[PDB]
């Protein structure tokens, strides 16, 4: 009874198909509002460097399923998909003096190539797959165990839980390059730390557990 | 964010009508204007329901279609009568940018071949004038005419943020091949299906691409190479498509390398095969980019119209667009020293002589400096 | 049934009648003990073929050796939803259940407006002094003559509101309230308690309908004084103040003229009468809510501006000339202490404070307090 | 609270009589002023139906029409006449002050360019301030020896209507064309009724605030001197439909520079739920430049359509660029100044209305205070 009321409405199937889309369109006009802060002020934007905590409200039917130390790492992911698409759209929205450009395609790839890893290779496959597998629920328990099979693996995948300041620091500081060129519209000074910070990043990550290579190529 | 549309001379309202027929024919809506029972953000493309058209002898013709609810030949010709309507369209336009909420494009439809190129020579400077935030793409079309083409260029040169060749030569070819016709009102069904493919992301939203500058500032380097080219094969899995789209025979274009490659995917494909896709595609190498920029191909899932098999199509930068150009600019060299100023084209001669310049050296291992 | 109850010892749990929790019964949901409190308060206040029925089916339930709380409820909800559906039709159809509401809003929530701005204007100097026992009857032959100084003519529903005056257990505003004596159907949905909560609104609206009043005739008095260096010192402060309360009273229609028009949507969509007690209980609810009445804070920060203008406007009406002995040094106590509370709202702001803020710095002054 | 309204001039005693088979259309008021079978508030503008109105050669085209049962050409020519009929009239509009209730208001109809009201119209302002000193004078003058008529009264309306609002024939001969296509005074005067009645559109319903001429006027005009305002008719669909045709210069009769304080209008039954989120989006736009020294804000108002008779929508514009058509009337005066009993008149008037331009220019400053 508790399924089948979930898939509409208790419906906690249809709960929980909308989750994991008003995050992860809709959210494109949200964001570019931050681009251009008050507390009160996104939330009318909303119903319309890292923070802006998330949160929802779950009736007690699936209360059980969706807890609450589960809405923290659909926060997490949250958080660090915003700076993927900040960077993406921020090298994007604008249009040795054409040397610049130059600048632009060796990174504005860069940041556009690890992008259509994380959402399409990730957070589109294991979607496509956590899908098909809720609509054979059979059991109360299982139901957690599937769900809970979506997340602690979408984590690791998507490389947040460890070797953070062995790996992913490197993407992260290569991220503060997206800002700094950003604002200025030196430049010399830039590629030697590119050409190494990239080179680093290659050098470090060859280590490759398996699933990495799909964005080693670049 | 919407896009505005503009239809000019008889090519232009032809083209645009007909794209409007089957992009009304995807969407839900009926031909009178009334939303049809039987999921789509439509916003963009659409006015709560009449499309933001501005159409500019062919008006006639629109008219008589049912679809009545839905709303010389010299280059200077063109350009006089357009200042003396300045105001009297403009008008038209700030009713509709201030009517629209936030704008954020211009595409537009035109033939270079008469009217319509010299009206949309001073289109395109006048909105660089008023307008300094606004994208502004032109879907252009290619084949006396020599003249009226190389002006537009020159205007296009510098004025557009973007732009989609479109040759006729190429166009009929495919008109003989694959539908076995030899028409005008033949050709351009395959125009409305490349239009109304390219911007498939934007009407059905998805995860990526949810704005026209996320697309196309992709491709471009460097805003003075702004030039695409397009490829529609279907007319079978992810690695299928890729490779019918590389070969020559179906690009719509009449050393060589290119520059960055858009892919749109429109079917039931399953997104697990697709990285690997581009790997045998890097692998059997079918393409070569520029030496000096690492250069990435891009390809999109999309959903198509439930209202209406897998289809897909392709843009492209490729840098052998320059003998395009190098065949008209020959046919101008013909018709000068053959036959109040005539000061004006040769300016227009210089500018074009840059850009073919360019490309030539833009598919050099030095393409700095 | 019949609108009244027999109990001498209070004995029954209904004690404008009121509900007993502390004596309820355990098992039985406070839920319905909702429901049959409004049937029996809209039949006391009302004073065919739907009353055997109900009453045989009251003394088949004493036959069963077994008190099922599935089948208590099941024949009361019939009765909640029978004279709730005959009441919504005296209150819609006849008098134009909608039709009462639509005269709450007017006099409860100062609907109609331009009455109490005339009533004020008459009724101003018997109510400025303290409050005695004359005073009562007083005002009532004001409103009166009010609501016919305004051609508003109907001896329907205008002996309906008397008002009282809390005498003996201060100037008359804060003892101010006006009681309706509501019918007998609609006794169930409209109790003393309901009732109440409709006057506390009624005493904060027409505060801040009287502040901007006397305000605005501050205005018309300058506006008249045109022809001192330090009479412009009253403008820069009286536009300055006025802004603080006229977009206080805006957001209003925005709040009231908005969840009116849930609640009266709520109505005409379900036909069960349980949701209609929910519906509007939640509709009151919001007004205590919205109108920052029960948030302490801003309910403490502009109550002081309300008083602080009454000097202000006193102060300059006080006088027919410049503010001179003493005057202007009165003029700049109240600036120092307005400015700041300016500035102090300011951080109380930085759910639904962005609809009010959103107004306040549209023109982005008070980025530079 | 009721308004007296007067009309002087040709012009004025046109636009008024379309003003008024405009209002009386709105409601249930036949012609012969009797009430037809078919909650609006009619007191505001008739006496129990009589339209509270004093008409000053039309007057026989009026009273032809079947709305019968209704009721030289230099500025010193028109003068002279009132001086000598000022017995006459007063005791017609004193008459119909004390038959009011409580008189709040007195509005007026004329033209600084009308010979009649270059001359006639100036001579009332000076007397209702002497007379009645509590009551405020708001006129619909209309812009059009022309530069000469036109100064010569602009000296008056700036201390004695606390409130005006200009209406430019040159911008209405232009929308004519346009939007229109006419080509005379019979077609364009139709547009001209429809502002005044949508002008006042709050007054004649019951509502919650805005119930009195003082209730649109206080939030507008902050200072004796800035008292200049603008309108703006859109419709020629949601609430964020209709703002962003209103800002747009292509539709306010107009021919730094920022406004002062802007109040909408909205006639229709729009969902007055999504009106905060489209002031929203506006504020991001950034359409509009504002003052910085003073705070304002932007403002709304909802009311109803005439049932008996779709959104429509009107703006009241306080903008600082209404000072330039008066530099380009001046500058003319200047321009026949020097080429044409004391001739000293004319220039204090001068020298007066100088304040009033230098009043605005100064406004657009950060320092505009002292
Ligand atoms: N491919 C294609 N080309 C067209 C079509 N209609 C017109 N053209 C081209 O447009 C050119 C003539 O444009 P024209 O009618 O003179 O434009 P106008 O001067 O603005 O009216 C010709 O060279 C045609 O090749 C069409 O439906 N399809
Ligand atoms: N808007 C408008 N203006 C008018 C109308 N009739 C006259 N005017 C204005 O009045 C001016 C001419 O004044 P005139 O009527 O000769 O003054 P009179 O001789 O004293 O009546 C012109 O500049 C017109 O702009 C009208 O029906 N509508």
């Amino acid at each position: 009874n508790l399924m089948q009321t979930l898939k509409k409405d208790y419906r906690l199937v249809e709960y929980l198909q909308a989750m994991r889309n008003f995050f992860l369109d809709t959210m494109y006009d949200f964001y570019t509002s931050i681009f251009d802060q008050n507390v009160s002020f996104l939330n009318v934007q909303l119903q319309e460097l890292d923070g802006l905590t998330l949160s929802y409200k779950v009736p007690w039917p699936v209360d059980i399923v969706i807890s609450l130390e589960c809405q923290k790492i659909y926060n997490q992911v949250f958080l660090l998909l915003l700076q993927i698409k900040w960077a993406k759209y921020s090298l994007d929205v604008l249009l040795q003096i054409h040397r610049m450009f130059l600048l632009r395609v060796k990174l504005m790839h860069f940041v556009n190539s690890l992008h259509n890893y994380i959402m399409t290779r990730i957070l589109h496959s294991t979607g496509l797959e956590f899908q098909h597998q809720v609509e054979e629920a059979k059991d109360l328990d299982q139901l957690i165990k599937i769900h809970y099979r979506y997340l602690s693996t979408i984590h690791d995948r998507c490389l947040l839980r460890e070797k953070v300041s062995f790996v992913k620091e490197a993407i992260m500081k290569v991220l503060n390059l997206a800002l700094m060129f950003a604002d200025g519209w030196s430049i010399e000074k830039m590629e030697s730390d590119f050409k190494n910070c990239h080179m680093f990043l290659v050098t470090i990550l060859n280590k490759a557990f398996p699933h990495l290579e799909s964005l080693a190529l670049s | 964010r919407e896009i505005i549309t503009l239809q000019l001379g008889q090519c232009g309202n032809q083209i645009g009508f007909e794209f409007w027929k089957q992009l009304c024919a995807e969407h839900g809506i009926s031909p009178e204007g009334i939303v049809e029972e039987f999921t789509d953000r439509k916003d963009v493309f659409f006015y709560q329901y009449i499309p933001r058209a501005v159409l500019l002898r062919v008006i006639h013709s629109i008219l008589n279609s049912p679809y009545a609810k839905l709303y010389g030949n010299n280059w200077a010709s063109g350009f006089s009568q357009g200042e003396k309507i300045h105001e009297d369209i403009f008008d038209i336009i700030d009713r509709e940018a201030d009517g629209s909420d936030s704008l954020e494009g211009f595409v537009l439809c035109h033939s270079i071949a008469g009217t319509g190129s010299g009206l949309g020579s001073y289109l395109l400077e006048r909105l660089n004038d008023r307008y300094p935030k606004k994208l502004v793409q032109t879907y252009s079309v290619f084949p006396v005419q020599p003249y009226n083409s190389l002006l537009t260029l020159k205007r296009l040169t510098q004025n557009a943020d973007c732009l989609v060749v479109l040759d006729n030569t190429a166009l009929n070819r495919i008109a003989t091949d694959r539908l076995h016709i030899q028409s005008f009102s033949q050709i351009n069904q395959l125009v409305s299906t490349i239009m109304s493919a390219s911007t498939t992301t934007l009407r059905y939203p998805g995860y990526m691409n949810n704005d026209l500058i996320g697309l196309i500032a992709s491709l471009i380097p460097t805003p003075r190479l702004h030039f695409l080219m397009t490829g529609y094969t279907p007319l079978t899995t992810v690695l299928d498509v890729m490779r019918r789209l590389l070969q020559p025979k179906n690009v719509m274009v009449s050393n060589h390398c290119y520059i960055a490659i858009l892919n749109i995917i429109q079917g039931e494909v399953d997104p697990t095969q697709v990285h690997k896709s581009l790997q045998r595609i890097r692998e059997r190498k079918l393409a070569n980019f520029i030496p000096w920029g690492p250069a990435s191909i891009q390809v999109a899932l999309s959903r198509k119209s439930p209202y209406l098999r897998v289809s897909g199509l392709m843009m492209a930068n490729h840098t052998s667009i320059s003998s395009l150009f190098e065949r008209t600019c020959r046919q101008y060299d013909k018709l000068r020293k053959r036959e109040d100023n005539f000061d004006e084209m040769d300016t227009s001669r210089e500018i074009v002589q840059q850009l073919i310049d360019e490309y030539h050296a833009a598919t050099r291992p030095d393409y700095i400096s | 049934l019949h609108g009244l109850l027999l109990d001498q010892h209070e004995e029954f749990f209904i004690k404008q009648f009121s509900l007993r929790v502390e004596i309820l019964p355990s098992y039985i949901p406070v839920r319905v003990a909702e429901k049959i409190l409004f049937v029996g308060e809209s039949v006391q206040m009302f004073e065919k073929n739907q009353e055997d029925t109900f009453a045989a089916e009251l003394h088949r339930l004493k036959q069963q050796p077994l008190f099922s709380l599935v089948d208590f409820e099941q024949v009361v909800d019939r009765i909640r939803s029978t004279v709730a559906e005959h009441l919504w039709k005296l209150m819609v159809e006849e008098s134009d259940l909608l039709g009462q509401l639509k005269i709450i809003k007017d006099f409860y929530l100062l609907g109609r407006g331009e009455l109490f701005q005339a009533f004020i204007d008459t009724a101003q100097h018997m109510l400025k002094t303290p409050p005695t026992a004359v005073t009562e009857h007083d005002v009532n032959v004001a409103f009166q003559q009010s609501a016919h100084k305004v051609l508003l003519d109907d001896d329907n529903l205008l002996p309906l509101l008397h008002l009282t005056i809390e005498y003996h257990g201060a100037s008359g505003w804060a003892a101010l309230g006006l009681s309706y004596k509501v019918q007998w159907p609609l006794h169930i949905l409209f109790t003393p308690a309901v009732l109440e909560k409709y006057n506390v609104v009624f005493k904060y609206l027409l505060s801040v309908r009287r502040v901007q009043a006397e305000l605005q005739h501050c205005w018309a008095l300058q506006m008249q004084r045109k022809h001192q260096t330090d009479a412009i010192k009253w403008r820069l402060r009286n536009h300055m103040a006025f802004l603080v309360d006229n977009l206080q009273y805006y957001l209003q229609v925005d709040v009231l003229e908005s969840q009116f028009s849930q609640l009266l949507h709520q109505i005409n969509s379900t036909r069960d009468f349980e949701s209609i007690r929910l519906a509007h209980d939640h509709f009151l609810s919001n007004l205590l809510a919205q109108s920052f009445i029960l948030l302490k804070p801003v309910f403490h920060c502009l109550n002081e501006i309300l008083d602080l203008c009454h000097s202000f406007c006193s102060l300059v009406s006080q006088n027919l000339g410049p503010l001179d002995e003493r005057g202007a040094a009165q003029l700049s106590i109240l600036v120092k202490g307005f400015s700041r509370q300016s500035s102090l709202l300011f951080k109380i702001l930085s759910n639904s404070d962005l609809a009010q803020l959103l107004l306040r710095l549209d023109y982005n002054k008070y980025y530079t307090q």
